[PDB]
């Protein structure tokens, strides 16, 4: 008995390609369409809700989860890869970073750590890789807003904005001609639902969107009142109904 | 049992190579070509970045050159996240140096112990090795300004100019045809953007599709500066020089 | 394919053939059955007398387990030997914590998690045996039949071997004309009349008959083997019944 | 062991130390080199617990000279320091700690200036002028801290070590039978000996 | 506090002539002021012309013995039935002792 | 092609012993279906017993994991035990743990992660099951929730598995089209198992006796399963109406 | 063919090809003979030389005081496996100051051998072993293969030619087992049971090899010029 | 591939099978036993006319009363001399005596299948160990890769094997002196070898109760040549 | 832990992997080591594809192990620095324990027992390289030259080359070195030990490297011009 797979199942073929991470990166094109969209006062990212059946209760799964109170992140590939990778870096924020330093990870470093955890299932024994790609969304001090993108391989890439999986060319190409540096939050959200309508065929709700904001602190959303420096947490899911009221001035 | 399903990623050929590491190295062949030329009054490193997309956040980017102490930076040629690995691993064993003598590390002492862990992922392990090629530059009070190469085999060499990743091949003739010893760093940065130029696979070099920096005693006196350049720096620095 | 030269790989139709194949080395087995009766358990199996120079009664196939259990099977004789010694570990850590004796379906599922635990990895072979087992505790008599996939039922009558058609409509026939119940007595016959008659299958070499039993009131609960006058009883109750 | 002293000067470092190995009611030897060589221009005296000091001080010189056949270069007397004290301050937190004092005179040759460094068993580390381990400091400390210049030559850190041994040699109980002297300068490590 | 060591009395005693040798021992075996048995032997033949007593604390002694006994069973087994000579057997009760130096088998032993 | 042997990638970015997992689901040949009421959540499960010589009390596919969860398995029954020791285990050591009883919906999270392991570990093969796991939950009320082998879980109004899954699906479908609410409209457990019942009856268009079904009914405080008798009554019930 | 890679794999009518190419490499080993009476139990081997200047292949091992067997096959094998027995009667000895029946005996090489035969990276033992003793039931004699079956019989033998031996001992059956305190007429059965197993070489000297275990006679091994007697 | 430890159809283990092989390709060693002692002798076999054959370590001490001599894979030896070394020294320290020449044998012998997925192989070695104990005498064995070893008269190991073998069948008796044997030895290894026998690329050495074990001189050992040749042209 | 048994027997009785590095020393550029009447000298070939080379930092192609002993070496770099940091190791572990400086005899078995460990341990490949180890004894004048190869295998030689070529350069030492008459000064060493390279090289401008060791810890490395001259002073004389 015993794990006997100590050797990888990842290694470089005679053209120098990793067969694995280029067939996790399909598995990545064959997932629902996700995208993220950087403004200038916050940030937004979004997704389709691909239901099972119609007997299933789509609100049970969340394709959007919060990571820290100020990040964000969505995906595109599998769904169980994605679950159990949320899990891992909700943990690691917390014991090589908060449990150190007192205060949550900038964006960039959480990314970082994703990040590493996803390369090493591209080296260890007796693993294949992770088959999702990662949008990570989030706010700090001293970086403000930042988007970020995490591949199978491990790479992550800052953008002012993207779009990963099924319909991610044409998403791409749409964002080029909306994007500018001048975009305030509310303007982002509304290129956010016009992408992802292109890509949706069935219902365009919200029922049937999942859509986040990394914005202004939400003092509402605390729980608590007291101490001034603490003033809530800027991620902020978009409820169903906030959703199908940008719907109409569309 | 589990036998089947080795692909065995340390042994021989017939012909005495390791599959592995040439295999890495054709994957670093098609990564971005990075280049270091050292001068008498400092260093130069020149990278240019894997094909870019225009909504790609330019200036909080990181894909080519890091730090590894005040004294020692890399330039990155294969996957990104094999790198960061070893960087990380590097930066500690900076700090394990510096804590144990109470100065800083030496260049060679640094970059063979990053080469001997690349070394073992050859010899033991049964893993696959790491698909990176590394140039170090750096100073330390001994031999001042140099540069050196890693590559996944762990085996490493020094030099005054040299390119890896992409076009290597171009690069180092080019390389080759305008280097003297008596170079300033001012020269040898028109140098390294002017093979860039040349090799690229794209149409024309511009600000957003490179990374670039420095290293030297252009500080106040007796010590050394690292300057990883701006985007605006960049593109302040392509304009001086007339490629763009 | 390909699909059958490692363990715990599914086949496209989602079959373990490795288990499969398991299960045709129990088949090849010699036949061993299980009778269910009125407050307890009789076990049975043919035992094959390969040569005169075997000792008679001096290779004991049935076995116990704690002092209320009692285990047989086809197939592979040392892998139910290592089944039964796991099963003792089993059922005496049981005792340790619990006080009280292992009930048969608790213990019933320590052997099921263990077999099936042989079909996880490709770093272990299958069971190559068929166990019939049981006993009596506190909710009465209980009779299990275990299979290399770690699949156990409960049974009324139960039969394994190579001559476990011919045993299994025997089984159904008792089943249909006593559904009020089989004394024990008459279980320990019957037990013999059918492995006797299930070695119509493996009739080139004659065999010898061994038979144990657990009872509420005939053994007071605890495992026995059936020897001398009421072995030959059931001996003479067989012969007459071939014939 | 007990005895060893350091004074740095002008152009070298003097170290002197005690020639005595007693145990129980029974001086064994007095001749004993209390002393090893670490590197060509860095020299380790030592003084503590019976076997943990030689232990000690070969181990350290393992490590030093396997550094220089390494690097094909030798460690600066910080740097060695620096390197014994952390192999110190590690085992005073160990199931047995070392139990052993030293100081460490060596000669840098990048900036062309003598270096004394006091360490003890704890891994407490200073640069001095001059230093001292034990019970000696006690009297030598306050004659050096009148005595002693910054600009003396190795005659003058002679003299001024003469007269230290001398005022030990008068008010300490014990015989310790007199020192071993060593100078480390720019030319290396020698011994005098007729002290 | 558990004390893992106890007195069991009793005294031995081992005499060389030319071609002969004894070991004798008194049978009695006792704690603090009673007597265990006024019969208990102490003094064992162990086996190629060798006799052995361990006396002392006597759980020490009768494991002492259990081990030589099997030691020199063992020396058959892996020697070809060599005779284990009283030199060897010496030897090899010292290692057995030793082997124990920091939680000693408190006995005195005479072969 | 190794790559269907173990669970690597393929090509396409296939998992096949995942797929082929899948298949072993229905290697039962039996029909789960679950719903929920206003006040409880029932289960069926068709019981198919061919061998006279089984006891027919010993053959189930219902486990009651704690006092409020029960679990119904679609797949064969070693993989199924195997799954159900394990949930009792984590239930266990939740309330252990953290001093409440583990949420059916938690309980479904911690199975499916798991399961998502052996998708990415080599070592490990997935099982061949689909466990539906039912509950009254004290915060989100009646509750059911499927895991599979690709380590894929969601929350149901309603839901059914097996090889004539899809049947039941719409038949269950168009009458919530009717109802327009999420549940059964009805007050007593009894009634709800009966519309279970009834609705399997003519998705798959058999009838059915008080020994080829098996029912579980998940209230607030316990789960249980309903033994031969408790179904008879309940199969008259729908037949007098 | 394609199954017998390792002892972990079963074919596809449910053999395990390694325990059987295990089994194989018995039957090229020398023949050794085992019989027993009511008190006395007797080990016969024919031992095997590589040439005319090496010595002859010693197949009898003493296990205990009351017990030890002979060898077929793979003789590290044996050794690995007798030591394993060796322990086993002196654990029981030490610890419960008690012979080791010659059934448990049997149980624990079953067990041991077993484990070989269901796990990944070992192989199966490449020797039989035939094990003879006397205990608190009288006398005793074991067949072990290395599949894990133990058998207990008045007779057998195994290695290369080992089935004229098993027929003769087969028909001298009712003979033998009655030859009750008379060690040198029980070693006389074995020694003409041996030798219908011999082709175009006879029994001499420094060739056969006896081991006797009973009632008032503590496992012994006979070689050399002891054996004279016999031929 | 295949495991390490693996059955042939035939009820072999592949890799001793083929570990047996590369003992086929190495350098010719005999041993002859007496009754006045063992004699041990190899062809050294230099690979090159610059390379000094005196460092060419083919015979080998394991105690006063045992030697070695080795063919094959000569490195894969290194480990079982400071096993047999080690085990040697260990006896004398626990029972104040000699160890047997067999017990030493079989203590080594105890090394070889200690292989499989413990080392990665088999050895490549075959060796030849002689001594002299107090119960048995002087003795000769044969230490396999197979962890089998035989007691020999007289043996030859390494590519002129049976060439050698079949010549010590007929020269062998008991009664043999110590010098006929030393003569016997180097009589036969001039047939085998390739290049011409000469002190050079040849090595005697012997295991006697009074002397011990002693490698002999290449001054010695040309004697003996030289003595060998005289009596071979006398008839 | 990997535990995969990589070295192995096939059926002719070989050991490929074994065999496959010594491919790689094969590959490997030369390295020669002659021993005169009172020093060693080691020679080593550095190819000249690669122009641009930093010379100054660059790792020198003969390492000092002790003040007494040195290692080259032929095939695979990163392989040998691990050999070479084990080999200062024991060095230093042996002046400890023992109060002396290893013999040349002693280190080359040690550095020969670390590579036949590689050859039968699970999960590691040997090393693809073969060593020359060159020095003097403690207190002795006798000069020792040793090789060691993937194999385990070591012997001592009066004069030896491994690498690419190396079968054309050991011809012509071995009919140009005369066991009767070494070497007898450092001058007629190096020269017999540059000519040697100076039949496989291509130009002798830095692409030969020459170290001499003599007794009592004596080694100096040559520079370009000395070697030069070797070179420089070796062609006129052919031209005859
Ligand atoms: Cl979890």
């Amino acid at each position: 008995m015993t794990d006997r797979y100590s050797f990888s199942l990842t290694t470089f073929s005679p053209s120098g390609k990793l067969g694995q991470i280029d067939y996790a990166l399909t598995a990545v094109k064959q997932g629902v369409t996700s995208l993220g969209i950087k403004a200038t006062n916050g940030v937004v990212i979004a997704t389709e809700k691909k239901s099972s059946s119609p007997l299933a209760m789509s609100e049970t799964l969340s394709k959007v989860s919060l990571l820290t109170p100020d990040i964000g992140a969505v995906y595109s590939g599998m769904g169980p890869d994605y679950r159990v990778l949320v899990d891992k870096s909700r943990k690691v924020a917390h014991t090589s970073y908060k449990r150190i330093y007192g205060e949550y990870p900038p964006t960039k470093l959480l990314v970082s750590e994703v990040a590493k955890i996803m390369q090493e299932a591209t080296q260890s024994g007796g693993v294949r890789p992770f088959g999702v790609s990662l949008l990570i969304a989030g706010h700090d001090e001293f970086n403000g807003f930042s988007l970020y993108q995490v591949d199978p391989s491990g790479s992550y890439f800052p953008w002012k904005a993207t779009a990963i999986g099924k319909g991610s060319v044409a998403a791409k190409t749409f964002l080029e001609k909306r994007w500018n540096d001048e975009l305030e939050l509310e303007d982002a959200i509304h290129i956010a639902l016009l992408t992802l309508k292109e890509s949706v065929e069935g219902e365009f709700n919200g029922d049937t969107i999942e859509l986040a904001i990394i914005g202004d602190e939400n003092p509402d959303l605390l729980g608590y009142t007291g101490i001034p420096t603490d003033k809530g947490p800027r991620f902020r899911k978009l409820t169903s109904q906030e959703i199908n009221d940008r719907l109409e001035a569309l | 049992g589990s036998r089947r399903y080795d692909s065995r990623t340390t042994i021989f050929s017939p012909e005495g190579r390791l599959y592995q590491v040439e295999y890495a190295l054709e994957s670093i062949s098609h990564a971005g070509t990075a280049i270091g030329i050292m001068a008498s009054d400092g260093i130069v490193l020149a990278a240019e970045r894997k094909v870019t997309s225009t909504l790609l956040e330019q200036d909080t980017s990181t894909e080519k050159l890091y730090k590894l102490n005040d004294k020692i930076a890399v330039a990155v040629a294969g996957l990104t996240a094999d790198a960061e690995i070893l960087i990380n691993t590097a930066r500690i064993h900076a700090q394990n140096y510096l804590k144990t003598y109470n100065e800083d590390i030496p260049v060679e002492i640094l970059v063979r112990r990053l080469s001997d862990i690349k070394q073992g992922y050859t010899q033991h392990g049964g893993l696959r090795p790491f698909g990176v090629s590394f140039i170090y530059a750096g100073y330390d009070d001994r031999y001042g300004y140099q540069l050196y190469t890693s590559n996944p085999s762990g085996n490493y060499t020094g030099w005054k100019a040299i390119s890896v990743g992409a076009n290597t091949s171009a690069a180092q003739t080019l390389l080759q045809m305008d280097y003297k010893d008596d170079m300033k760093v001012d020269d040898a940065i028109e140098l390294a953007l002017k093979t860039l130029s040349k090799t690229t696979d794209s149409s024309a070099l511009t600000y957003d599709r490179l990374e670039f920096a420095t290293i030297r005693k252009g500080a106040n006196d007796g010590e050394v500066y690292q300057k990883i350049f701006k985007p605006q720096e960049i593109k302040d620095i392509l304009v001086k020089t007339g490629i763009t | 394919t390909g699909y059958d030269l490692s363990n715990s790989v599914f086949s496209p139709d989602g079959r373990n053939f490795q288990v499969e194949y398991a299960v045709k080395a129990v088949e090849n087995g010699t036949t061993s059955i299980g009778i269910k009766c009125n407050d307890g358990v009789v076990f049975a199996v043919e035992k094959l007398i390969t040569s005169k120079l075997l000792v008679p009664q001096k290779n004991v196939k049935i076995q116990v387990v704690d002092r209320h259990i009692g285990c047989v099977y086809s197939g592979l004789i040392p892998d139910g030997r290592h089944l039964v010694n796991r099963g003792r570990e089993e059922a005496a850590s049981f005792k340790k914590l619990y006080k009280t004796p292992i009930p048969i379906p608790a213990f019933a599922d320590r052997l099921g998690q263990y077999v099936q635990a042989h079909t996880l990895y490709n770093s272990v072979r299958p069971f190559g045996v068929s166990t019939i087992f049981g006993g009596v505790d506190k909710n009465g008599a209980h009779l299990y039949m275990l299979e290399p996939s770690g699949s156990y039922w409960g049974y009324k009558g139960a039969a394994t071997g190579k001559g476990r058609q011919s045993a299994k409509a025997e089984l159904e026939k008792l089943v249909d004309h006593h559904p009020e119940g089989l004394s024990a007595r008459e279980a320990v016959k019957q037990a013999a009349k059918i492995i006797y008659l299930a070695h119509e299958d493996n009739k080139e070499k004659d065999f010898e008959l061994e038979i144990s039993w657990c009872s509420l009131s005939e053994t007071n609960g605890l495992h026995k083997f059936v020897k001398g006058d009421l072995l030959q009883e059931a001996i003479d109750f067989a012969q007459k019944e071939i014939n | 062991m007990d005895i060893i002293l350091g004074i740095r000067v002008q152009d070298s470092v003097i170290l002197a130390s005690s020639k005595a190995v007693t145990r129980g009611i029974s001086v064994l030897k007095d001749s004993d080199d209390k002393t090893r060589q670490l590197s060509p221009h860095t020299l380790m005296s030592f003084a503590g617990e019976a076997g943990d000091t030689v232990q000690f001080a070969e181990y350290i010189q393992a490590n030093i000279q396997l550094y220089s056949i390494r690097e094909d270069y030798e460690l600066s007397p910080q740097a060695v320091s620096s390197f014994v004290r952390q192999e110190l301050a590690k085992s005073i937190r160990s199931r047995r700690p070392y139990q052993v004092n030293v100081l460490i005179g060596g000669y840098d040759k990048k900036k062309n200036k003598p270096e004394l460094y006091q360490i003890d068993y704890l891994g407490t580390k200073v640069e001095l002028p001059y230093g001292a381990h034990g019970y000696s400091g006690f009297y030598t400390f306050s004659l050096l801290d009148h005595h002693y210049r910054p600009d003396m030559t190795t005659e003058e850190g002679l003299d001024l070590l003469k007269l230290c041994v001398q005022e030990l040699e008068k008010r300490m109980p014990m015989d310790f039978k007199g020192v071993i002297v060593k100078i480390v300068d720019k030319d290396g490590i020698r011994q005098v000996d007729d002290f | 506090q558990f004390n893992p060591y106890g007195d069991n009395g009793g005294t031995i005693l081992g005499i060389a002539g030319e071609d002969f040798a004894v070991l004798a021992g008194d049978t009695r075996n006792i704690t603090d002021y009673s007597i265990n048995s006024r019969y208990e032997p102490k003094v064992f033949d162990c086996g190629d012309n060798i006799v052995m007593s361990a006396n002392g604390f006597a759980a020490d002694g009768d494991a002492l013995v259990k081990r030589f006994k099997n030691s020199v069973k063992w020396y058959h087994f892996d020697h070809n039935d060599k005779k284990l000579s009283i030199n060897s057997a010496a030897r090899n009760i010292q290692h057995l002792l030793y082997g124990k130096r920091f939680f000693p088998y408190y006995v005195h032993t005479i072969i | 092609g190794y790559d269907r042997h173990i669970t690597i990638f393929s090509p396409e970015g296939r998992l096949y012993q995942v797929e082929y997992a899948f298949k072993a689901t229905n290697q039962t040949n039996i029909n789960s279906l679950a719903v929920r009421g206003k006040d409880c959540t029932v289960v069926i499960s068709q019981k198919k017993v061919p061998d006279k010589l089984l006891d027919p009390t010993t053959v189930s596919y219902i486990f009651c994991i704690s006092r409020t969860i029960g679990m119904v398995v679609n797949g064969p029954i070693p993989d199924a035990r195997n799954a159900a020791l394990r949930a009792k285990a984590e239930a266990a050591e939740f309330r252990y743990k953290y001093g409440y009883d583990m949420p059916c919906d938690v309980l479904a999270k911690r199975m499916a992660n798991l399961s998502q392991i052996y998708t990415q570990r080599a070592y490990m093969r997935p099982l061949g099951v689909i466990l539906t796991f039912v509950s009254v939950d004290e915060e989100l009320g009646p509750s059911i929730y499927k895991t599979d082998p690709a380590g894929y879980y969601v929350g149901y109004k309603a839901t059914a598995t097996g090889p004539k899954q899809q049947e039941i699906t719409t038949n269950l479908e168009n009458h919530f089209k009717k109802s327009k609410i999420d549940h059964i409209n009805e007050e007593s457990w009894e009634k709800v198992v009966e519309f279970a019942i009834t609705h399997m009856i003519d998705a798959l268009g058999t009838e059915f006796s008080k020994n080829d079904l098996e029912v579980g009914v998940a209230t607030k405080d316990k789960f249980f399963t309903l033994s031969a008798e408790n179904i008879e009554e309940r199969l008259v019930a729908i037949a007098e109406q | 063919n394609n199954y017998d890679g390792d002892t972990v794999t079963f074919s596809p009518t449910g053999r395990l090809f390694q325990v059987e190419y295990a089994l194989e490499a018995i039957k090229q080993g020398s023949v050794t003979v085992g019989l027993r009476s009511n008190t006395h139990a007797v080990l016969v081997a024919l031992k095997r030389n590589a040439d005319e200047l090496s010595s002859y292949q010693k197949k009898i091992i003493k296990c205990d005081e009351h017990m030890g067997l002979s060898l077929a096959g793979l003789a590290p094998d044996a050794r690995v496996l007798s030591n394993y027995l060796r322990q086993q009667c002196n654990y029981s000895s030490l610890v419960f100051n008690r012979k080791l029946a010659v059934e448990r005996a049997g149980h624990l090489l079953c067990d041991k051998a077993q484990k070989n035969t269901q796990s990944y990276g070992g192989r199966p033992y490449g020797v039989g072993l035939l094990i003879i003793g006397y205990d608190k039931s009288g006398a005793h004699l074991l067949e072990f293969q290395p599949s894990g079956n133990v058998t207990e019989l008045y007779g057998t033998a195994i290695g290369a030619r080992s089935q004229g031996a098993k027929t003769y001992l087969e028909r001298t059956l009712d003979t033998f087992i009655k030859i009750d305190g008379n060690p040198d007429e029980l070693i006389k059965a074995g020694v003409e049971a041996i030798s219908q197993s011999l082709r175009d070489e006879s029994l001499t000297v420094d060739n056969l090899s006896i081991a006797i275990v009973g009632k008032d006679t503590p496992f012994t091994i006979y070689d050399g010029e002891a054996v004279a007697k016999y031929i | 591939d295949r495991g390490v430890s693996t059955f042939s159809p035939e009820g072999r283990l592949f890799q001793v099978e083929y570990s047996l092989e590369a003992i086929k390709l190495g350098s010719t060693a005999i041993g002859i036993a007496t009754k006045e002692g063992v004699v041990l002798g190899v062809e050294k076999r230099a690979t090159s006319p610059l390379l000094e054959s005196d460092s060419i370590e083919k015979i080998v001490e394991i105690d006063r009363h045992i030697g070695c001599a080795m063919s094959g894979l000569t490195a894969d030896a290194r480990s079982m001399i400071e096993h047999a070394r080690t085990a040697a020294v260990t006896h004398n320290l626990y029972y104040d005596e000699d160890i047997n020449v067999e017990s030493l044998t079989q203590s080594v012998c105890d090394l070889a299948l200690r292989f499989g997925e413990l080392m990665s192989r088999p050895f490549g070695v075959a060796l030849l160990i002689a001594g002299h104990d107090a119960d048995d005498g002087y003795q000769l064995f044969h230490a396999e890769p197979s962890g089998t070893f035989y007691r020999y008269n007289a043996k030859a190991i390494g590519s002129g094997s049976e060439g050698a073998q079949a010549e010590l069948l007929n020269e062998w008796h008991s009664s043999l002196t110590l010098k006929e044997a030393e003569l016997l030895v180097l009589k036969i290894l001039k047939q085998v070898m390739e290049e011409k026998l000469d002190e050079n690329n040849a090595q005697l050495s012997c295991i006697t109760k009074q002397d011990g074990f002693k490698i002999y001189d290449n001054e010695k050992t040309a004697e003996l040549i030289k003595e060998l040749k005289e009596k071979e042209a006398a008839e | 832990g990997y535990d995969r048994a990589l070295s192995i027997f096939s059926p002719d009785g070989h050991i490929f992997q074994v065999e496959y590095a010594l491919e790689a020393v094969k590959r490997g550029t030369c390295a020669v080591g002659v021993k005169g009447k009172n020093c060693v000298v080691l020679g080593c070939e550095r190819r000249s594809t690669l122009k641009l080379q930093d010379t100054r930092i660059t790792p020198s192609k003969v390492s000092k192990i002790d003040s007494h002993v040195v290692l080259s070496f032929s095939g695979l770099n990163a392989d040998s620095r691990i050999l070479i940091e084990k080999a200062r190791v024991e060095a230093q572990s042996h002046r400890l324990t023992l109060e002396d400086p290893v013999t040349v005899e002693y280190l080359t078995r040690y550095v020969a027992g670390v590579q036949q460990r590689y050859t039968q341990s699970g999960g590691v490949r040997p090393f693809g390289v073969s060593t020359l180890i060159a020095g003097f004894d403690p207190r002795d004048d006798e000069p020792k030259l040793y090789q060691t190869e993937p194999s385990g295998i070591y012997s001592s030689w009066s004069a030896q080359t491994i690498g690419r070529n190396s079968k054309t350069v050991r011809e012509f030492l071995e009919k140009n070195y005369d066991r009767k008459e070494p070497p007898a000064t450092v001058e007629e060493c190096v020269k017999l030990t540059v000519r040697s390279l100076l039949e496989v090289v291509q130009t002798g401008a830095k692409n030969i490297e020459i170290t001499v060791v003599k007794p009592d810890s004596d080694i100096v490395a040559l520079s370009s011009e000395e070697i030069n001259q070797y070179v420089t002073q070796i062609e006129q004389e052919k031209q005859e």
